[PDB]
RNA sequence: GAUUCACGCAGUGUUAACGUGCAAAUUACUUGUCAUAUUUGAGUAUAGGGGCGAAAGACUCAUCGAACUAUCUAGUAGCUGG
RNA sequence: AAGGUUCCUAAACAACAUUACUUGGAUUAGGGUGAAUCGAUCCUAAAUUACAGAUGGAAAUCCUUAAGAAAAGGAUUGAAAGGGAAUAAGAUUAAUAGUUCUUAAUCAAGAGAAAUGGUAACAUAUCAUGAACUUUAAAAUGGAGUGUGAAAAUCUACGGAAGAGUUCUCUUUUCUUCUUAACAAAAGUAAAUUCCACUGAAAUGAAUCAAUCAGAGAAGUGGAAUUUAUUGGCUUUGUAAGAAAUUCAAUGAAUUGUGGUAUUUUUGCAGUCUUCAUAAAAAUUAAAGGGAAUCUUUUGCUCGUACUAAUAACCGCAACAGGUCUCCAAGAAGCAAAAUCUUUAGUUAAAUAGAAUAACGCAGGUAAGGGAAGUCGGCAACAUAGCUCUGUAAGUUAGCAAGAAAGAGUAGCUCUGGUGAUUAUCGAAUCAGAACUUUAAAGGUUAGGGGAAUCCGACUGUUUAAUAAAAACAUAGCAUUCUGAUAAAUCUAAAAGGUUCAUUACAGAAUGUGAUUUCUGCCCAGUGCUCUG
RNA sequence: UUUCACUCAUUUCGUUAAAUGUUAA
């Protein structure tokens, strides 16, 4: 169908083909699914900017405005569960 | 408007005392026995002749009984 | 001259904030003794898209801790909360993501969002979208913490501050190109009066002090004072440098 | 075809002015005002349409029946026989397990 | 138009009982000089402003 | 289309008739009447308005009961 | 915020018509455009060294490189007319 | 909305509608607007305005619930297009009618130890008690596109009844009528979605135009609920044939079946796509948690209601080719609400005509041979034009260029074949093919001229109303500066004053350049800006 | 005069002015 220009063939020949790269991921992955935190079903899609939902779970769960986790909201999770846990034990 | 259904309501709507006019219908088929009471207008199709009669006759002669036929009134 | 269009800025007419389908005030809940002295637990009823705003707003019900009935609150979403979440908000708080702990029982380096600069005053720092703020360091003898605000700025808090725990949900929304002029149109929908921008060197002499001649450039440095009045006041303000960093 | 016009004195194609052209004896044609189309209820945790309630105007409720508003069940009509029946488990569950937690553990 | 307020509505309706000539008889009044009203209007002439 | 043209949607009133003076000079938007100054308390006269004085004041109306009290 | 036609709309050209006009800016054909930075009604907000301006010193009731209206005011004129 | 008596009738024509008028939106005199159900009135939106308080020399300004001994919680106003208790059919007037009359309805306010059934989803002509307090829901929510249920219109199949048109040439013919309301009933019978019970899916299945779904349980079978312009969606029933329509006779008589795997419109439903856009509030209503307490009849007030709504009733000095927001919407032909013609309705007059047929014009045309030689310049006009098939280059951001360019076919008539439904009968416009004929076929109307290059602007968009529509403005992208909010910018005479800010550096405010690619060199002396000095 | 400590005018805030401080349990 198209050689290299798969989802943002939609814009046609009319915004830079830097801009029209940078763009493809973040709209790949904006449309794309997620396995779901609580029922590990590929069931999320977003409904907002940050807003996601599972389908076949009912669970709204916010993340990041097009991925459902950002890497810099990851490492936190992971920081602060290091804190708690040295905090608790003396 | 309301249709009643068998022929124990119409006379016991005929006995009660909440009646205000009857008009009877005579068509090519059947026979309407329009009740006029306070609020609704209760009819009954009848098709059986002898059944007819006996609703006539369960009119009481206190109230005024208007007959409409191929020419209305 | 004219009153140049900072100048009109300032009056509040057709620059007033398109605030009618905004869903509120987002902040922390009144400060009370079962927030000082104890915990008080809330359910994530909802996520929510506000308006002019890139991050999501959470729709917390507290019960009522003195008086019977629900106390319905609306907070700013930290990541990785989820519709039917138990947050906990006050003192003894454990330390988890999307709980409302005093900045000083926080462990140096803990990552928040939704700070308060004054005790009580219902967060300021760290609340755009993906932003957060980092605990520094303790200090006991006075009752201050020391935070990094999110521009990179140290600022010392009483150590009684409020904040959440965790990153303001919705990051990464300004890497995405706008593509097209009415997408930035839409952008502005639930905010102000800004968007098309004209140049200053574009407009007349009446209208700016830019206003240019027979072609179009400035004519004098755009570097000014920070004591210029208003209306003369175009361009860099007290710049300490110019050009292209290095 | 009979071309009709608005009854009424509202002129313009509002929701509230809402027409319908019905047949008419001698093969005119006559106007009607419809109603709005309502949604029903909801369930008050899980947001879904309940079941056994009409989808009127709010105040048509009063009209109908008293058992025509509702559903004879515990939180009948403001929560799904599914929101309900976790609310049962939550309130025994966590309950019992009180007991044995603490209060003489 | 159709809709009008209370007071409007008689204000409307004493400019239409103004808008007469004079009459007969007091036309043949001894020394008389009202013979035409100079204040009448119609509605393709004059809008009255109202 | 500065002249001709651009009257032709002219049908929405700015000024309509006033309580206190009976001109056709209430501004709808603005809640106030142009000519007698309605809800201010004082009627609006202006000293260089001289002729606008004159036309509404004391003893250009019926003077109802001052007339019997002055030539009392 | 793809290409076009239509209801509509604009005003590229004829530098056509008219130019004491249908009209104090319109008509005919040609041209362009004709739903998301769209078109549009009512309500409402912003006022003169002010407002509003995708910027032409443009628009602010046929009046705008500072509106309309009245007072100072019979403003002054080494200049023109009588 | 605006106009305001212009509406209807009669008398009358001095003036007015560039002649005239017996006409008139013109003169004179009368008549005309009927609501418990349509609106205003009620609620709140953007916003607006009070007492007290704060500010001001003053006029006055600010504040709208914060400052108050004011207002269980916050005052006034703000929509004849937003929300909203409840009415329809026929008839009637010279003119009013969801308003009058006949018939038939509806709504609100009044008067005369407390239930069963179903496993369950849930169900019961009022039934079957339910206070304070609290919660939930409705009122109340974007747009696009696809599929489909139902109604209406148009078309059509079978069967008719009545009337009309054509008829010396034929035509078992062509046309018209064959209808039904609000509110209720429940013979018969639908589409879609969601749930409940039994069971437990792998050899994985189920399904849509597309999707999409399943051990937090598919498919199957049996059930429950909701939606589908009032009750309950459609046929049917009451109202109701007594009305109405079409005929006939001179007021009285006749008829008023059943369908369609067709098109459009309207109205719902189901999932899909899209947003750094997520697409109102209150009056008002119901339900729940809790357990405090022990059918008939009356009335329904105030205001609007006439008429135009425009090539003559509105705004432009006027009966001005300008301007001004909406609803209903037949046939042909066609992809098409296009151009062109017609039916229902409207009108034949809308600043006067008659004769003659000079020049010069305005509008519409054609033209031998040549073909831009005319001209500042192919200005103007000519020319191409639909659909099908074949074919399509350099360049390129690899998406385009591209309808590239270029060529062929197309009519009429007589036939042939493909694409289904139901189980032999029935039905749809669509495609392909073949003989024959002629005036050799898109062209009545509608309907791209094409190619090779250079400059500017990246693009879609905006602009000097009335001589400039563009290379100008905007734009996305790129870059710089300041600010930790008691701040930055900034309005105000002042202010518990105001805007961005219902905001918090992925933010606010101030600027330059103008998509993408490639790249932004050297200079801090001069003038600015700044310094943690 | 500078540097300190305090609050008591003063500033900026928050709420239904809803457990502040010190003992007690």
């Amino acid at each position: 169908r198209t050689k290299k220009v798969g989802i943002v063939g939609k814009y046609g020949t009319r915004y830079g083909a830097s801009l029209r790269k940078v763009i493809k991921k973040i709209e790949i992955a904006q449309h794309s699914k997620y396995v779901c935190p609580f029922c590990c079903k590929e069931a999320v899609r977003r409904t907002a900017c940050g807003i996601w939902e599972c389908k076949g779970c009912g669970k709204q769960i916010a993340g990041g405005a097009y991925t459902l986790s950002t890497i810099s909201g990851a490492t936190v999770r992971s920081t602060v569960r290091r804190l708690r846990d040295a905090k608790n034990s003396q | 408007p309301k249709q009643v259904q068998e022929f124990k309501q119409i006379l016991k709507l005929l006995k009660s005392g909440s009646i205000r006019a009857v008009r009877v219908k005579t068509n090519g088929e059947n026979t309407k026995f329009k009740v006029r009471c306070a609020k609704y207008l209760y009819t009954y199709i009848c098709a059986d002749k002898a059944k007819a009669e006996e609703l006539k006759k369960a009119i009481p002669k206190d109230i005024h009984v208007v007959e409409i036929a191929k020419k209305a009134p | 001259g004219r009153r140049t269009l900072s100048q009109r800025k300032g009056r509040g007419s057709i620059f007033k904030s398109r605030s009618h389908h905004k869903l509120g005030v987002a902040q922390h809940r009144a400060i009370d003794f079962f927030e000082r002295h104890s915990t008080v637990r809330g359910l994530v009823k909802s996520i929510e898209h506000d308006p002019g705003r890139g991050a999501p707003l959470a729709r917390v019900v507290f019960r009522n801790p003195r008086q019977y009935g629900l106390d319905k609150e609306l907070f700013i979403c930290a990541e990785g909360l989820y519709s039917g979440q138990y947050i906990y908000c006050g003192s003894k708080a454990s330390l988890h993501i999307g709980n409302v702990l005093p900045i000083g029982q926080c462990p140096e380096g803990t990552v928040v969002c939704n700070v308060e600069s004054k005790p009580g005053d219902r967060g300021i720092i760290a609340r755009a979208s993906g932003n957060y703020a980092t605990v520094i360091s303790h200090n006991a003898d006075n009752e201050t913490t020391r935070i990094r605000l999110p521009s990179g700025a140290k600022k010392t808090l009483k150590s009684n501050c409020r904040a959440m725990v965790g990153i303001i949900a919705g990051g990464g929304r300004t890497e995405k190109p706008i593509l097209k002029a009415g997408v930035a149109y839409r952008m502005y929908k639930a905010k102000r009066t800004t968007w098309p921008r004209v140049r200053g060197v574009a407009m007349n002499p009446v209208d700016h002090p830019h206003g240019g001649g027979n072609h179009q450039h400035v004519g004098h440095p755009t570097t000014l004072k920070r004591s210029s009045p208003p209306g003369q006041k175009a361009g860099k303000v007290a710049a300490r440098r110019t050009g292209l960093i290095r | 075809a009979v071309r009709v016009t608005y009854v009424r004195k509202h002129s313009y194609n509002t929701k509230s002015n809402g027409i319908r052209i019905v047949k008419t004896a001698g093969g005119n044609m006559t106007v009607q005002h419809r109603q709005k189309i309502s949604n029903g209820v909801r369930c008050g945790d899980c947001g879904c349409v309940l079941a056994g309630i009409r989808h009127i105007r709010p105040h048509q409720y009063g009209w109908l029946g008293k058992s025509k508003r509702t559903v004879t069940r515990a939180y009948g009509g403001v929560k799904c026989h599914k929101c309900v029946q976790k609310k049962i488990l939550r309130a025994f569950l966590i309950n019992e397990h009180n007991l044995i937690k603490l209060a003489a553990a | 138009t159709g809709h009008k307020g209370f007071s409007y509505k008689l204000k409307l309706g004493k400019k239409i009982h103004q808008n007469r000539g004079v009459p007969q008889w007091f036309r043949m009044k001894t020394g008389n000089t009202i013979n035409y009203n100079f204040k009448r209007r119609h509605w393709n002439r004059r809008k009255m402003g109202m | 289309t500065k002249g001709t043209s651009c009257r032709g949607t002219r049908h929405n009133k700015t000024h309509i008739l006033c309580k206190r003076c009976g001109k056709r000079s209430w501004h709808l938007q603005k809640q106030r009447c142009a000519s007698c100054g309605y809800p201010d308390a004082k009627m609006r006269q202006y000293a260089w308005g001289y002729k606008a004085l004159r036309r509404r004041t004391q003893g250009t109306g019926r003077m109802r009961h001052l007339k019997i009290a002055l030539k009392r």
